[PDB]
């Protein structure tokens, strides 16, 4: 149904005409790749401390 | 012993498939193990049916691969 298909979501199509089969497994968020190719580690407060 | 001709003529008909012509595309992950996403070397995605009877041992790390052609 068009319930279930949220925003960005990657979908299966069969290119015989275009057709929805399935929706697909994989999705990445766009802020979880903003945010890795950064790289910024993070911490706890013994670490910093002193 | 009949169905032991009849596995072999189906082994047959496979290994003719594995084997040239292919294009080379690659592996980029699963989705299942029976299932993945290749992009080919054309620069499109395709969701694949993968021959099962193959070794995932090196395959699941994103690596080069052969593809059938028409299908």
């Amino acid at each position: 149904n068009v319930k279930d298909l949220k925003a960005s979501q990657r979908v299966c199509l069969r290119s015989d005409s275009y057709m929805l089969h399935k929706v697909l497994e994989n999705k990445a968020d766009p802020l979880v790749s903003l945010m890795m190719v950064e790289k910024v580690p993070d911490s706890t407060y013994d670490m910093v401390g002193g | 012993r009949h169905l032991k001709r009849e596995l072999k003529r189906a082994q047959e008909e496979v290994k003719r498939i594995q084997s040239v012509p292919l294009v080379i595309g690659q592996f980029l992950e699963p989705i299942d193990q029976n299932t993945g996403i290749v992009s080919s070397t054309t620069g499109m995605s395709y969701v694949v049916r993968i021959l099962s009877t193959l070794d995932r041992e090196l395959l699941k790390p994103s690596m080069s691969v052969a593809l059938h052609r028409h299908s």
